[PDB]
């Protein structure tokens, strides 16, 4: 499902400020990462990224194409392709705690300035 | 005869854009008798100061083109532009390269006429209001600002994708567009970064005037998200100097002049 900036901002409050990343930064990162599509599936190079956060099956979630994966998040990648974001967020938090915001390649180039436009004013 | 008015007295404002009823290019040509072979049109009524070459990156989008042609020729004539249509078709089945095809368009269009303005447009975007002029302005112009695909709102202030217009000088000033972006995404952000580095800002009509519809479609194989796009976008400042019009190389395989447009098929290489 393709969500709106505000739908996303409202669903990821538990991640707000986590590891120093604000909601405006995430709204910005998620747009470039998945276009806010909860069902986005992108292959990288022998690996696949899933959902809103584009969590990869290389180390984070277990896929069927790569069952031996470390599955650090302890979750089936298919669980990252639905509209229930609590497990996507929990896995993202592990990525942030372990690897850091740099996992998301769009952060630096696309989300270093002009952050105010990413704010959601809808209550 | 004299210069065309600053604003065309032919504009109708908003328009209904639909992709239901099938298109008959023969019908379209019939309804646009003034357009000459190759898709060229010059106002008879007055003299237009906007000599516009419209460049469309293309590969296997014939159905989309019909709609594009069906809606744009009437709009463009109403806008009183001295224009030409160019479909730059990528030969082969390697990764699609939108920006590179746009550079080719610029080079090739200049062989036909003394163009001073270039509109780069995706084959599937149709403007919903003829006040959104397809010509160039004092600053790089972003035309598709409110796309129905993004819910009629610009996705971010730095977004330059879809339809844009740069005068010959603006384009020259940034060494044109990048040739190294293979596959989907990022090339528009790279172009945005070049304009800014050269001290330009982006001009846009407001979001009501700038409403556009994008024909609905699935992603194309051979144009999957480019994994290196974000890293490439971070270095534009250094790469724009060496990757652009000044390093463009390609081979022309065929030039087709149709009554409604010129289709140039090119071999642009592969991911280097
Ligand atoms: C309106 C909009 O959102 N536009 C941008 C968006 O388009 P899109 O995500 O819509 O991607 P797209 O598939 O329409 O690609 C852009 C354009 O390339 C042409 N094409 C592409 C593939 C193919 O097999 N054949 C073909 O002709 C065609 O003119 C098409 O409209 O993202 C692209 C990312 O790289 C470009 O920045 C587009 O300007
Ligand atoms: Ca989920
Ligand atoms: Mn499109």
């Amino acid at each position: 499902t393709e969500l709106t900036k505000c739908k996303v901002s409202h669903a990821i409050k538990d991640i707000d400020g986590y590891q120093g990343i604000s909601l405006l930064e995430w709204a910005c990162v998620l747009f470039h990462t998945s276009g806010y599509d909860t069902q986005a599936v992108v292959n990288d190079n022998g690996s696949t990224e899933y959902g809103l956060f584009q969590i990869s099956d290389r180390f984070w979630c277990k896929s069927s194409e790569f069952p031996e994966s470390e599955n650090i998040c302890g979750i089936s990648c298919d669980k990252l392709l639905d509209d229930e974001l609590d497990d996507d967020i929990a896995c993202a938090k592990k990525i942030l705690a372990i690897k850091g915001i740099d996992y998301w390649k769009a952060y630096k180039p696309m989300c270093s300035e002009k952050l105010e436009q990413w704010r959601c004013e809808k209550p | 005869l004299t210069a065309c008015p600053e604003e065309s007295p032919l504009l109708v404002g908003p328009m209904l854009i639909e992709f239901n009823i099938p298109v008959d290019l023969k019908l379209v040509e019939q309804q646009n008798p003034k357009v000459k072979l190759g898709g060229r049109y010059t106002p008879m009524d007055c003299i237009s100061p906007h000599k516009v070459a419209i460049i469309i990156p293309f590969r296997n989008r014939q159905e989309h083109l019909k709609y594009w042609l069906y809606y744009l020729h009437p709009i463009l004539q109403r806008q009183q532009l001295d224009y030409g249509i160019y479909v730059i078709n990528q030969a082969g089945e390697s990764m699609f390269n939108r920006a590179k095809l746009l550079n080719v368009g610029f080079k090739e269009a200049l062989k036909d006429y003394d163009y001073n303005c270039f509109v780069f447009s995706d084959v599937d975007l149709i403007p919903m209001n003829d006040h959104n002029t397809y010509r160039c302005f004092s600053q790089p112009r972003h035309i598709s600002v409110a796309m129905d695909k993004f819910g009629f709102s610009l996705p971010y202030v730095q977004y330059f994708g879809g339809v844009s217009a740069l005068s010959k000088q603006q384009f020259l000033s940034i060494n044109g567009f990048p040739n190294n972006y293979w596959g989907w995404g990022g090339e528009d952000d790279d172009i945005y970064n070049r304009l800014a580095f050269r001290g330009m800002s982006v001009s846009r009509p407001n979001a009501v005037i700038g409403k556009c519809r994008m024909i609905r479609h699935s992603r194309d194989k051979k144009n999957e998200p480019n994994p290196q796009r974000f890293d490439r976008i971070a270095h534009t400042k250094e790469t724009m100097l060496s990757d652009g019009l000044n390093s463009l190389t390609y081979m022309v395989l065929e030039v087709q002049r149709y009554p409604l447009y010129t289709k140039i098929t090119v071999d642009i290489g592969t991911p280097s």
